[PDB]
Formats: C-alpha cells, structure tokens, sequence
C-alpha cells in the first residue's frame, strides 16, 4: 500500500539561525506530494537517504539496523531505544535473520495519538539523524500540515550504507532526492513554511 | 589583506577612477534635489486663519503634530518601504525638503503665479482662481457664480487622494522601483564576493593557507580579476541608472517651474483637462504633484454658424461661437454654455454676406 | 597630494580611508572533555617479545603527548612525520601504541623505511610513517642472573619485511647441507633467537622497554584530536575572533536573539555572518564590523587660508575642537548656534564655512529668510514700478572630438 | 605580452564606455540649448523660469568655447502698494466684473 | 555544453544580471509604444460623409 506525503519531510539543513527571511537551499529532500510506502518488515534499500515515520500510542517500534550487507562481513549500525535512552553501536554483527527483543565493535554511543517522524542520510562518512514528534487525531495517514525535523545526532561513523530494516503499529517509508527548496524562517528563527521549487510552475515562480 | 593589496597595485589607476565615478553620482543627487525644491527664495508661511473662500488645504498644508509633513506627505512616507560599501546622507534632510514644499505651497495659495516672477504679491484666493479660469478661456464670472460648488468639487477631489493613497501603495511604484533597483544592485555586488572566478577558493586567506608564495599569487590574481570586473560592472550600471534619474529630476524641476510656479498651457503636461494649478508634496526619493484641472462634464448639441448676416454686413463673434436653441440665435463662450444676445459689442463686421460658406440670417441688436 | 596640485580651491575633498584595526585576538572553543589515557598506557602491566609486538588502540579522546618528552624518565626519544611539540594541535582517524623489549643497540633502528634487524625482520615501518619512539633502559627488570631467555627476536629470514608485516612463521632456517627436520644443529637454526639478558651486560646489550606511538589519518574523519586554548570574552572592542573555527574581524556585543539548541551561527540577508553563540557561556553575541569610512578635508582654499577641518564620514567620534554631526565626526571646526547659507556642504543639513581671529565653523544651513505673506480676503498688492533684468545662462553643447587608434594604443610598432 | 594586451584592452573599453555615457549628457544639454534658441531667442516663451526669472521679454545668444550663453531679458515687478479689492461691483441691481 | 556550463557557474551572478538587463530593455519598448500612441481612451471613427 501507499500514501501521499503532502508537505512533510523538511528538516533544518544547517546549524544556522536565520530570521524573518526566505532561504533557498539545494539538498536531499522528500519531494512534496510524493507517494510513500505504508506498513502495518523486509530489508529495504537505503538509496541516497530515507524519510521514516510512524503513527503511535503504544511504543511497538524500538529501533533500526543499517549497512551494505547488514550482516557479519563488515561494520553495521544498530540503533535501539532501550525504554530509557537511545543506544547506538556500529559492530560487525553476525545478526539473526530477523529482529529480536527483550520482550567486532569499533564505536558506541548513548543518548493512535502521536506522529513520530525521522530522516536518515549518510554523507562524507557522517550519518545524520533528524526528527520531530507531535500529537495527532487522524488514524490512517501522515497528517496534512507542516513542521520541520531537527538534528538529533551527527555521527562520524566512516561506514557505508545501501540497505536498512525496522526493529519492532503503523509506519511509512519514503526516499530523499536531490531538490531545490525555498524555506521560510519566522522572527523566532524556526522554519514555518516551505516550497519544493520543481513541484509545479507556480512553485518555480515563487 | 596586504598580500592581495600588493598585487592590486599592478592594475594602476583602475581602483581610483571607480571612486571618482561614484563621487560624480553622489554629488549629482544633491544637485537633482536642490534644483527641484529650492526654486523659492524665501520661506513663505501661511496666515494663522484659513480664509481661502471655501477651498480646504488642511490635508496638504503642514501639520505641527506630524517631522512637519502634511497629512498627505505622511501617507507618501508610509507607502514607500558592508565590505567597504558605504551609504552617504543627502545634503537636505527630509525636514528641509518638507520646509521647501511648505514654502512653495504657502506662496502658491497666498500669492498665485507672482512669487515665481519676483516678490510674492498677495491676492484673495477666490480672485486668484477667477484669474486662473481666464487662463483656460472661461470668463471669471463663471467662478464667482459657482464658487461654493467649485470649492466642494475641489475639497471632495482632495478627499479621494487620501482614500486612494491610504488604501493602495500601487501608485508609488515609480519611487519603490528606484529603492528596489539600488537594493538589487548592492545584493548582487556583495554576493559576487563568494564566487571563485576559477580560483581554488573564494576565501582569500584559504588561498594563502593551501599554497606556496608564487603558487598563491597566481590564484589571488583570479579573485582580483573577477572582483575588479564585478565592481566595474556595478559602477557602469549606476552611471546608466543615474542618467535616467537625472532626466526625471530635470522633468520634476520643469513641472515645479511650469505647473506649480505658473499655469501651463501645454496639453497633458500638468495632468489631463485644462490646467488651473498644482501643489507639490514630498515623497521618499521623489516629488508628487497634485494637478488641479477643469474638465467639461455635460453637453448638448446646438445648431451653429460661422457668421450671421444683418443688413448686408457679415458679423463674426469676437470671443465666442454662435449657437441656436432651435428658434433663437445666441453667442456663447466656447468652454461653458452661457448664451448672450447677439449685439454690435459681441461681434465685428467684415464685408458682404456672399463670401462666407454657411452664413445665416439674424437680427444684430445695437444698444 | 590627492589633487596632484600645490594650490587647493575652496571645497571638501576625500583624501583617504579610515579603518579601526583589530586591537587583540579572541579565541573560544568547547569545554575540554575525555583526555586520552597515555600516562596510564606508559605504566601498562605487560610487555612482549619483538617478533610478536603488542598494539594498544586509541580513539574517541583528546590528546596530550607533552609529558612523553617534558619528563626526562625516558632514556631514548625520537619522532617522525610530525615534530613532538606540534602533535598537541593535530587530529587522527586512528592512534596506536606499539610495545616490545630489545637491546639498546637496536632501539636506534626503529624509523620510517630504515634498515636494522628489528625493523627488517620484526617491526617494519613505511616510508611515510608518523609516530614517536619512547624508550627506557629496563636492565633492573628484564635482565636475569644466568641470562633471561624469555624475550625473542627474528634473527633469520630469506628477505626483509613489508610495512607492519607481523610475521610469526617458525620453521628452521637451513644454512647449508644439514636437512632441517624441525631441529637445530650445524648450519641449521631456529629463526627466532634470544638476547639472554644478564644484569652485568654493557649498555648496548642491556634491555630497553619501548613504546612506539603510531598515528594514522584516512578518508574516514578523525577520532583523536589536540585540545585548544581560549581567551577572555572582550565585548565592545574591535578584535580578531574565532568561535569553533568561525573566524572574523569585528566588535562583539550582546543581543536579544534566541538561537534554537542546535544553531551556532547567525546570518544576515546577504549570507554575511552577524551573530554567534559562545561555546562556554551560551550568550548570543551580535557581530558588527570594525568601523571604517572616507576621510574628507574641508578647506576655505589656500588662496585665503591654510586652516582645515576633517570629516570622518559615518564614524562616531568615540572611535577616531571635536563635533559629532549625523554625517560623521567633524574635527577642527566650531559648532556655531546660528544658521547661514551653505558655503561648503557636509551632509544631513550641516555645512561648514571660514568666518570671524577667523576659524572654520559648522552650522545647520538656512533655507531662506522667513516671510509672512500679508494675506487677507480683500487685500491685493499691485506693483507701482518695474525693473528690466538681464540674466546669464550657460549651456555646454559639444565635446572635443577625440579619436583613439586601438591597435596603436594597445601595441604600437 | 598577453597580460599587457588584456589590461590595455580593458583600460580602453573603460574609457570608451565613460565617453559614451558622457556624450549622452552633453547631447541632452545640446538638445536643451537648441530648444532655448528656438523658444527664447526666435520667439517669446511663456514657460515659467525657462528663459530666466521674471516675465520673459527676449533673449540674445552669445557663443563660448564648447557651449552657448543666453542673455535673458525679463520684466520684474519692483515696488508695490496694498489696496482694498473686490471680485465684482454692484450698480443698478446688477453685478459688473472687470473686462 | 555541460562541461562548459559547470565552469560558467564559478563566475556567479554575471549571467543572471545580463539576462535581467536585456529583459529590462525589452519591456521598455512596449512602454515607449504605449506612451506615444495610447493617448486616447476610445476608438473615435470618422462619419461616412
Ligand atoms: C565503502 O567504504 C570505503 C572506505 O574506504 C570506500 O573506499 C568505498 O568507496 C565505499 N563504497 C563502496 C561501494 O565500497
Ligand atoms: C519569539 O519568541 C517569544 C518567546 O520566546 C515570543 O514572545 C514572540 O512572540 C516570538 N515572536 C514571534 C514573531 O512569534
Ligand atoms: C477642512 O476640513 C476639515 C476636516 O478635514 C474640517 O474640520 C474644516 O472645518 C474644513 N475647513 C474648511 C475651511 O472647509
Ligand atoms: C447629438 O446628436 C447625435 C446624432 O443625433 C446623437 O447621437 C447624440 O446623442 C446627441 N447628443 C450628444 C451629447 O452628442
Ligand atoms: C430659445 O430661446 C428663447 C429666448 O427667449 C426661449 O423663449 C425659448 O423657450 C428657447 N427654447 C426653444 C426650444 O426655442
Ligand atoms: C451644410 O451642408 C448643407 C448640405 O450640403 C448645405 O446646404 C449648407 O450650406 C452647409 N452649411 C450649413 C451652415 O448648413
Ligand atoms: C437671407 O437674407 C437675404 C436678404 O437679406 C436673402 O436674399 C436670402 O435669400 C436670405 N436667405 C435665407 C436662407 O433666408
Ligand atoms: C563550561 O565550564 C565552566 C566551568 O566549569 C562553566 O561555568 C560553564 O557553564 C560550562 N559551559 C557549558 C556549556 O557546559
Ligand atoms: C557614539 O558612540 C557612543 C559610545 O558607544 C554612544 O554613547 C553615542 O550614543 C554614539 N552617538 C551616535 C550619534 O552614534
Ligand atoms: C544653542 O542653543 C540651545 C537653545 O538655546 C542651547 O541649549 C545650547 O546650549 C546652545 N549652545 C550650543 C553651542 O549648542
Ligand atoms: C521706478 O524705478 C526707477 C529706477 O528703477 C526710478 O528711477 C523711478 O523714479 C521709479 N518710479 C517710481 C514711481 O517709483
Ligand atoms: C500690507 O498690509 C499689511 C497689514 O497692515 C502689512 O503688514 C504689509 O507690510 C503691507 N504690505 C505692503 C507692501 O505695504
């Protein structure tokens, strides 16, 4: 199954305050009104980068795995919420053929009623996580609206990724593409509106 | 950077003549402003009591609660809205511009065309308007017999300027475009500092850090070549733009002299209709004229003739046109219907009936 | 000199550009954390035979090496690829400490691409190796009565090692007609052999304990780095500055702005940086350029006088009689409380003149005499008399007809 | 030599561009001078402050190096009295206005 | 050519300001034509006689 992304999947692209201004930027973004895949857990491709989101009230998702093989021969990301903090490791995991839960390692780190939204990308050997959380009233779909995802971590992993999988009651996956966006910063320096310049001729005009 | 400064000296006089060109622009902006507003020798000021015969200038005269701008000038100021770059002040402040427009305006109301020709000579405003009606071929009694209506039509027409300029900025697009063109030029000049022009980096100290002495100079000379072409392009563009503003300031200085200080007989120069007078108001980077004009507004068809024949003599109107109401013949002034009986005073003779194509037979009265 | 002239006419002339120079340098960086354990690693419990040299890996920490040469405890010290005093500034993808025991005559061998039986048969280093040998005499520990035979090195090989070729092969080296059969004898030898360390040995035979630091930088980004200094935070003065690697020249000032927790820099509409968060005490600083502007000289012309006044255009007088105009700081002219017609322009309604004991004066220009026109609703003024007036008006009509021969200006002959 | 060609060519392009813009300022002044000779000298202008200050009587052309000088002759009213005034006068029940 | 175009980007705003300048020339020709001829609000027509 698939669902419309609407105007969601924008994130703060850089560590810069800007205010009362419209800023043009070129980066990997989820294009406006693109369809995204919907789920109620295959190994997915990673492509250039990923938008991941879920509708939640129960905390049934617990993490993700990322890599090239996602298996044994090389170092690979394990990300888990331990029900107290986020925990991250990059080990050469001889992992099982599917997720499991309590229900060599070069590096490690430690930190329906809601939407949880995330973006994952890897550039020049740094893995980026951005996220946002909000209450919701809609059941089946990504809520038509706008808010921007903020950086959580910026990890110097030095590791490649081409595939990933979910660890875990409904969730969505879409892919970033190289796009030009115009982003509106208000007087508090938050992004409050956006335009996907290639969407249609009015978006080019704006 | 001293390492760049020593390379820039090899290009010689180029850097000096850019300042000389921009200084020629900057000095001229004060000359453009001076020659528009400073046409008045003395700061004339209004009587304390506003006895202008029903005409109401309170919207365009100074307000002491306002800078001393008029009410309409305060609307006009609301509707218009660093790497070695500097902006310089104008010589005349916005308060001095508003004192010149005050003097031009109070001279015009209290003394008519006379303060342009020499000393201001007072005349009552209703009589000044009566002699501005003679300038358009309408006899002065047409004003005094209609003075209350002519005053209401003027007061109402100024009220529509307040509503128009309160409700939309769109009329000020000429002044706002001059702000926008100067902003777009400086935004471009500054953003051209980030460009490489083929150098390894656009950051000058980054070139000095990455490279050895002689290798760096060959890359710094690319930033010098591109930044010099970038600044020459901006100065050449401002010279072409200043020549367009100077042509507009020479036109504004001409409308100050001919529309405000006088009464122009030039068609469509001081607005459409037959010109009576106009009032200057200041605006950011420009001038606004309120051109007051007589427009004829209701009409009837009349039968007409080039001349009338009395006892063999062909009579022509001195100052007027002959017309018939269907059964009688009259002479009128041309720009307002006011019939008079045809007489030996209203007309002049020239020869027998037979020469004129279309003459008519009627009695000329001899008082 | 600006005019290339000995006579100067009445006017205002721009002669120079003023510029406030950076008075000092500010540096600001994060609070320092996670110092690398080198002083504990140099006190490790264990050592290895040099054919099986032992490596400890170092990552995710900030590095100081200065103790390793500021302390005279080490009987030998050498460094390669980088100078020992510079290492405390630098960054690496990986760091390692490599450990072994050998006789004092062989510690000299351990160098980038160099020869000697320990380098050539036990611990070979590449020609681009970056690292330091730190070593100390251990004759009090590693030597034994009757000799210590627990330490071994490779004495025999058919050819020299490649970089980090940790060869632990052990078959008999045959040196003649004797077949090997895994046993030593006449012209047949085990490839690993011992120094036999005795406490009575001479200093070239005596054992040294060695730690060689080894440093590595790759396509993957750094995990070990040097610490950094920081200064007092000097507001309201012109400085050079650096925050977390954002360099510039300016005056730093307090601000009302509220950067989100991840935001570190603030930018103007032209992308030009105009605020920063301090990394140590999280105030937001507005950045403003150090002041600059044209210097102009006001002169009544040298035909009349040699006095001058000078205008620092757009400058505040704090930054340079002295008078603050809205056009900039004016020096050498009196502020006069009268008003006159504009003799020499300055800006924003200010003009200057030379007048009466004479001095240069600066005043707000007067637009003309005030005049109440004697208006009344029944009074008229009529002229009794006239004057014929003759006015001169002058207009330019044509330039001098220059023409330039482009190939003779550019080249010629 | 190609550095000297590139710089001397840009130095000459800059001069010719300044002369093209400057000659257009002199053309605007030459068109104004041609207009003042038609309107002020060959006629009698009624355009206020066009042919000098005061009411224009006539003007005379004099040549000068690279230009023209106009001597504008004008009437300026010079001494005045106040008078009482009225827009009309009333006679045998009827209003008279000045012709 | 893309191999040339990616070098031309290193010159920054020179191309954008040339396209903007010639568009300024081009729009002004339609302004000039309306200033001269469009001085009349109604299409007046001569009578048949
Ligand atoms: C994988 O990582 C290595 C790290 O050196 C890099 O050389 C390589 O380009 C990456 N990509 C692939 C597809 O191997
Ligand atoms: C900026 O944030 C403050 C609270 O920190 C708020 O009072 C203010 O209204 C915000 N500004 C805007 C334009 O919303
Ligand atoms: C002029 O207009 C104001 C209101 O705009 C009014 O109060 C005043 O009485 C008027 N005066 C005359 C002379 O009409
Ligand atoms: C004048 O005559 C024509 C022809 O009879 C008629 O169309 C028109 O309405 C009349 N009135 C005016 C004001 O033109
Ligand atoms: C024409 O003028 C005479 C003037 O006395 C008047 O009596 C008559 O009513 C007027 N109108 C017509 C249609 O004749
Ligand atoms: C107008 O035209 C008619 C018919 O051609 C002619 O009889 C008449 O003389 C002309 N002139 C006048 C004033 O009617
Ligand atoms: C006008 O009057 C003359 C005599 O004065 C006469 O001959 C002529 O026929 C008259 N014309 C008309 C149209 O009545
Ligand atoms: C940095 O350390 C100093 C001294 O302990 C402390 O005052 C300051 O608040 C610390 N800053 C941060 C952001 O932790
Ligand atoms: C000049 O600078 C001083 C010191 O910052 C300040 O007190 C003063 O208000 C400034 N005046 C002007 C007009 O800038
Ligand atoms: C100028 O005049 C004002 C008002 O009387 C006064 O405050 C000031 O002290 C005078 N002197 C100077 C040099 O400004
Ligand atoms: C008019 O002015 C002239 C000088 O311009 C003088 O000779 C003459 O006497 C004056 N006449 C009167 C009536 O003032
Ligand atoms: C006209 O009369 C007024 C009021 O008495 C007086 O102020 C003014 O100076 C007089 N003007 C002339 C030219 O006599």
């Amino acid at each position: 199954a698939y669902t419309n992304s609407f105007t969601r999947g924008v994130y703060y692209p850089d560590k810069v305050f800007r205010s009362s201004v419209l800023h043009s930027t070129q980066d990997l973004f989820l294009p406006f009104f693109s369809n995204v895949t919907w789920f109620h857990n295959p190994v997915l491709p990673f492509n250039d980068g990923v938008y991941f989101a879920s509708t939640e009230k129960s905390n049934i998702i617990r993490g993700w795995i990322f890599g090239t093989t996602l298996d044994s021969k090389t170092q690979s990301l394990l990300i888990v919420n331990n029900a107290t903090n986020v925990v991250i490791k990059v080990c050469e995991f001889q992992f099982c053929n599917d997720p499991f839960l309590g229900v060599n390692c070069t590096f490690e780190y430690v930190s329906f009623k809601n939407l949880r939204e995330f973006v994952f990308k890897n550039i020049d050997g740094y893995f980026k996580i951005y996220s946002k959380h909000t209450p919701i009233n809609l059941v089946r779909d990504l809520p038509q609206g706008f808010s921007a995802l903020e950086p959580l971590v910026d990890l110097p992993i030095g590791i490649n990724i081409t595939r990933f999988q979910t660890l875990l009651a409904a969730y969505y996956v879409g892919y970033l593409q190289p796009r030009t966006f115009l982003l509106k910063y208000n007087e508090n320096g938050t992004i409050t509106d956006a335009v996907d310049c290639a969407l249609d001729p009015l978006s080019e005009t704006k | 950077s001293t390492e760049c400064s020593n390379l820039l000296l090899q290009y010689g006089s180029f850097c000096t003549q850019l300042n000389r060109a921009l200084t020629g622009i900057a000095v001229e902006q004060d000359k453009n402003t001076q020659e528009v507003f400073a046409q008045v020798k003395q700061i004339y000021k209004t009587p304390p009591i506003k006895d202008f015969g029903g005409f109401n200038f309170s919207q365009i005269l100074p307000d002491p609660s306002k800078s001393k701008r008029s009410f309409i000038e305060d609307l006009l100021f609301n509707k218009v809205t660093f790497n070695g770059l500097t902006v310089l002040p104008p010589l005349l402040t916005d308060e001095m511009i508003a004192q010149y427009t005050s003097a031009l305006l109070a001279g015009t109301i209290t003394s008519g065309w006379t303060f342009g020709a020499g000393a201001a000579l007072q005349i009552p405003f209703a009589m000044q308007m009566a002699y501005r009606f003679n300038g358009i071929g309408v006899t002065q009694n047409v004003l005094y017999e209609n003075q209350k209506l002519i005053a209401n039509q003027f007061n109402s027409a100024i009220g529509k300027i307040q509503d128009s300029l309160s409700s939309t900025a769109s009329a000020l697009g000429k002044l706002q475009d001059v702000v926008n063109q100067n902003a777009q030029a400086l935004n471009t000049l500054v953003k051209q500092l980030s460009s490489n022009f083929g150098a390894i980096s656009s950051v000058l100290n980054d070139i000095l850090a990455r490279l050895d002495k002689v290798e760096a100079e060959v890359q710094i000379d690319r930033l010098i070549t591109g930044r010099l072409q970038s600044l020459q392009t901006y100065v050449t563009q401002q010279l072409i733009r200043a020549a367009e503003i100077r042509a507009s300031a020479n036109l504004a200085a001409t409308k100050m002299s001919e529309c405000v200080l006088g009464q122009s007989k030039r068609v469509d120069f001081c607005g459409k209709g037959y010109h009576l007078m106009s009032f200057p108001q200041s605006a950011p980077h420009g001038v606004v004229f309120l051109h007051v004009t007589y427009v004829p507004a209701q009409e009837k068809n009349f039968t007409t003739a080039p001349a009338i024949c009395h006892d063999g003599k062909a009579h022509f109107p001195r100052e007027g046109v002959f017309v018939s109401n269907g059964t009688h013949w009259f002479v009128t002034q041309r720009n307002f219907y006011e019939p008079q009986i045809i007489t030996t005073h209203n007309t002049f003779v020239s020869g027998n009936c037979d020469v004129v194509i279309g003459i008519v037979n009627n009695t000329v009265y001899d008082p | 000199c600006t005019l290339k002239s000995f006579t100067v006419e009445k006017g205002i002339y721009q002669t120079s550009n003023f510029r406030v120079q950076p008075t000092e340098s500010i540096v600001r960086f994060p609070n320092i954390t996670n110092l690398c354990p080198f002083g504990e690693v140099f006190n490790a419990t264990r050592f290895a035979s040099v054919y099986a040299w032992n490596r400890k890996r170092i990552s995710n920490c900030v590095a100081d090496y200065s103790v390793l040469y500021n302390s005279a405890s080490f009987s030998t010290f050498k460094c390669y690829g980088v100078s020992p005093t510079k290492l405390n500034d630098l960054c690496f993808t990986n760091v390692y400490a490599d450990s072994f025991v050998i006789r004092g005559d062989e510690v000299r061998q351990i160098a980038p691409g160099q020869t000697g039986k320990i380098a050539d048969y036990n611990y070979k280093l590449p020609d681009d190796f970056t690292g330091c040998v730190i070593a100390w005499n251990s004759n009090n520990l590693d030597s034994k009565v009757g000799g210590n035979y627990n330490y071994l090195y490779r004495l025999f090989r058919k050819s020299n090692l490649k970089p980090f070729e940790r060869d632990i092969s052990t078959e008999i080296y045959q040196a003649g007609s004797t077949p090997c059969n895994g046993v030593e004898g006449f012209n047949c030898y085990f490839p690993l052999q011992s120094y036999g360390f005795q406490p009575t040995y001479g200093v070239g035979y005596q054992p040294y304990r060695v730690v060689v630091l080894s440093f590595e930088l790759l396509h993957a980004p750094a995990t070990v780095c040097g610490p950094k200094k920081s200064t007092n935070l000097v507001k309201n003065k012109c400085v050079n500055f650096n925050f977390n690697g954002l360099t510039g020249t300016g005056v730093l000032t307090e601000s009302n702005k509220k950067f989100l927790p991840f935001q570190q820099f603030g930018r103007d509409i032209d992308d030009t940086t105009d605020a920063v968060r301090d990394p140590q005490t999280l105030e937001i600083l507005d950045i403003t350029p150090c002041s600059f502007g044209g210097v102009s000289v006001i002169t009544p012309g040298t035909n009349t006088s040699n006095q001058v006044a000078v205008l620092y255009q757009g400058v505040n007088c704090t930054e340079v009689n002295v008078f603050q105009t809205r056009a900039g700081c004016l020096i050498g002219a009196e502020h006069v409380n009268n008003s006159y017609e504009c003799d020499i322009p300055i800006g924003a309604g200010i003009c200057a003149s030379y007048q009466t004991s004479q001095s240069i004066i600066a005043y707000t220009m007067s637009l003309g005499a005030e005049n109440s026109v004697a208006y009344s609703n029944n009074s008229i003024a009529i002229p009794i008399n006239f004057t014929i007036s003759v006015t001169t008006e002058i207009l330019p009509v044509s330039m001098t007809k220059t023409s330039v021969d482009c190939t003779m200006y550019i080249c010629g002959d």
